[PDB]
């Protein structure tokens, strides 16, 4: 299952 | 669409009682929630984040709140709350991924009555130093203060202070009149004020 | 939080140009521009995602905003209008949602100079019935017919601001309620152990910052301009 | 034995006024089996592999779900790597992600992965500690210095070491 990326580059 | 509800603008519990605050968001898909508060006089600032998983989520303090996908629903919660606590709280909902889908709620205003041990309700009159002013002091956080019906008074609300060394909080009220014949006996007049309220001179 | 914004006060007449600034030095992706007013919370003016982009927000009539740095993110109101009376946030964020808040700009435009007043000050000594019966003594500062209702009000003890002991109205009174021009005035006090109080040698001062005319605003009236200015009153303590 | 899971998210930019071709492509043991493209036309998460038919609507819609975030998020990205590096609207770029766990024989996490690649170049990347980043150049800096602010690595590895454990030897449970 996949995963939410939070804080941006 | 986006948006969030907090029913009450205003909210009052006494020192020491537990707290809900409420939040109702409506989005079309999953979301991201929080909760923020601000003391007074500053800015925002995250007191709760949700992201996924545990529908409970824990913050600093006590706090929590909980997700509930079939309510559309993020209630914030504490089991004690205290003086401190007296604070603006806003929900928030956030699409994932992005920053520009976020709504915060229209807030809700917690005030915290502090409990006062020792109650010893009065009211004094103070000199002007450089004209006179009365001061209703010392009462429990129930008492409330009413506004004068006369024009030519004025009367301020509570306010909480807090000798920090001492630990000890007092409630006051200021009372003050350019009139002639104002009278610290009468300055509360209409206000609901404790039958021990000493009246000294 | 990162995040400066300024000036953190400002006035300024109907027509005036308006710049704020704000600056988070954390390089955030995000940031935003609010207003927060009584009965409206908090509401979103402009925000930006980057260096160059603008996006409007929910009430950006009136406004305009730049994003020249990815740190820099300026708020410009054209001809100001009394309705931007208010207190703004610039916030950055660096997670969906995660916002990071400035400390405020508070601002008035005011529409006529001629209403302009800076307070009156006045401490009122303690009581010393309050003296005996509490071994507790309370202070209380009076700013008086001020107009706009801009001002802040600080306690200093022996040439120190203290915050202890203290507490102030949130709210001003309106001196004529019904009047739209009203004057407004403000309480505060400060309380003390009777020992300290009656120290002839500890000094008390309530002062009050007041923010009206610029140096740059024509005064035509009889009556001292009203500037920005520091109004206080004094006493020592007595025995 | 050992197994594996990995996940690839690539956002490219088109060319003028071109929203970002985003696409996330799901390993198990190195083997496809799940696939996301925005090109489709109705963008979902679809199986690639019949063992994994046995899924209910309610994972597809979930993980759906965050591919859709995911897209936002890249979208976000790209426009600030443009500022990072000094480089014009109209052009056409590509940020790679890379994430997932390798476990052990023992059924342990033998390693967790978290990294970046624009333009086919290294950019940044969690380290074998789960808690520290290794930037790649200048603008990796600006990156790592914000997720060390933020304690971005704490969020990856509680995936890393928990859910995506756990949701590979679920896969592996199918065949």
């Amino acid at each position: 299952s996949p995963l939410d990326s939070l804080w941006w580059i | 669409a986006q948006s969030v509800t907090q029913p009450d603008a205003r909210v009052t519990v006494s020192e020491g009682a537990s707290l809900q605050l409420r939040c109702k968001y409506s989005y079309s898909a999953t979301p991201y929630l929080f909760w923020y508060v601000q003391y007074p006089r500053q800015g925002l600032q995250m007191l709760l984040k949700y992201y996924s998983g545990d529908p409970v989520v824990q913050g600093v303090n006590g706090f929590e709140a909980e997700f509930s996908k079939s309510d559309s629903s993020f209630h914030l919660r504490k089991a004690s709350v205290h003086w401190s606590d007296s604070a603006v709280y806003f929900c928030a909902v956030s699409a994932k991924g992005t920053g520009s889908k976020l709504s915060f709620g229209k807030g809700a205003k917690l005030t915290v009555s502090p409990n006062i041990q020792n109650p010893d309700p009065a009211v004094y009159q103070l000199r002007d130093s450089k004209k006179s002013v009365c001061l209703f002091t010392d009462f429990d956080s129930q008492t409330n203060v009413s506004q004068s019906k006369d024009s030519d008074v004025y009367i301020t609300d509570k306010c909480v202070l807090d000798m920090r060394s001492m630990d000890f909080k007092s409630n006051s009220a200021v009372a003050w009149s350019n009139k002639s014949d104002f009278a610290c006996a009468n300055a509360f007049n209409n206000s609901i004020i404790p039958e021990d309220t000493f009246f000294p001179s | 939080a990162a995040v400066t914004q300024s000036p953190r006060n400002k006035v300024t007449v109907t027509g005036g140009n308006v710049t704020l600034s704000c600056r988070q030095t954390n390089s955030h992706n995000y940031m935003y521009w609010y207003r927060q007013d009584t009965g409206h919370g908090l509401r979103l003016i402009h925000y930006s995602y980057g260096a160059g982009n603008l996006q409007i927000g929910d009430v950006p009539d009136g406004y305009k905003a730049t994003r020249t740095t990815q740190e820099d993110f300026f708020l410009l109101l054209e001809l100001a209008s009394p309705s931007q009376t208010s207190l703004y946030f610039c916030a950055s964020s660096d997670a969906p949602g995660q916002l990071y808040f400035g400390e405020g700009s508070k601002l008035t435009v005011l529409e006529d100079l001629k209403n302009v007043f800076p307070p009156e000050v006045a401490v009122f000594e303690p009581s010393e019935a309050e003296i005996s019966h509490t071994q507790k003594a309370t202070l209380v500062c009076l700013a008086t017919g001020f107009y706009p209702d801009h001002v802040e009000l600080s306690w200093w003890v022996n040439g120190k601001e203290v915050h202890s002991g203290v507490c102030t109205d949130p709210q001003p009174l309106k001196e004529q309620p019904a009047l739209n021009d009203s004057r407004y005035a403000l309480s505060s006090r400060l309380r003390v152990s009777a020992t300290f109080w009656q120290n002839p040698r500890n000094h008390f001062r309530c002062q009050v910052q007041f923010y009206g005319l610029s140096e740059n605003d024509e005064w035509t009236q009889d009556r001292a301009k009203p500037v920005t200015q520091i109004v206080s009153a004094e006493a020592w303590g007595r025995a | 034995g050992p197994h594996s899971m990995r996940y690839y998210e690539t956002a490219t930019s088109r060319r003028g006024l071109g929203e970002p071709r985003y696409t996330s492509v799901g390993y198990v043991d190195d083997k496809e089996f799940v696939r996301f493209d925005s090109d489709a036309e109705n963008p979902r998460y679809e199986p690639q592999v019949p063992w994994m038919e046995q899924e209910g609507p309610e994972y597809w819609e979930r993980i759906t779900q965050v591919a859709k975030g995911q897209e936002q998020w890249f979208r976000v990205n790209l426009r600030t790597l443009l500022g990072y590096y000094n480089q014009s609207a109209g052009g056409t770029h590509t940020l790679q992600r890379m994430y997932g766990c390798d476990v052990g024989s023992d059924g342990r996490l033998l390693r967790g992965y978290e990294q970046f690649a624009y333009d086919g170049c290294d950019y940044i990347a969690l380290n074998e500690d789960l808690r520290t980043w290794t930037a790649a150049d200048m603008a990796a800096q600006i990156t790592r210095r914000k997720w060390e602010q933020a304690g971005a690595a704490e969020y990856y590895r509680a995936y890393l070491e928990g859910e995506c454990v756990e949701w590979l030897h679920r896969y592996l449970k199918n065949g």
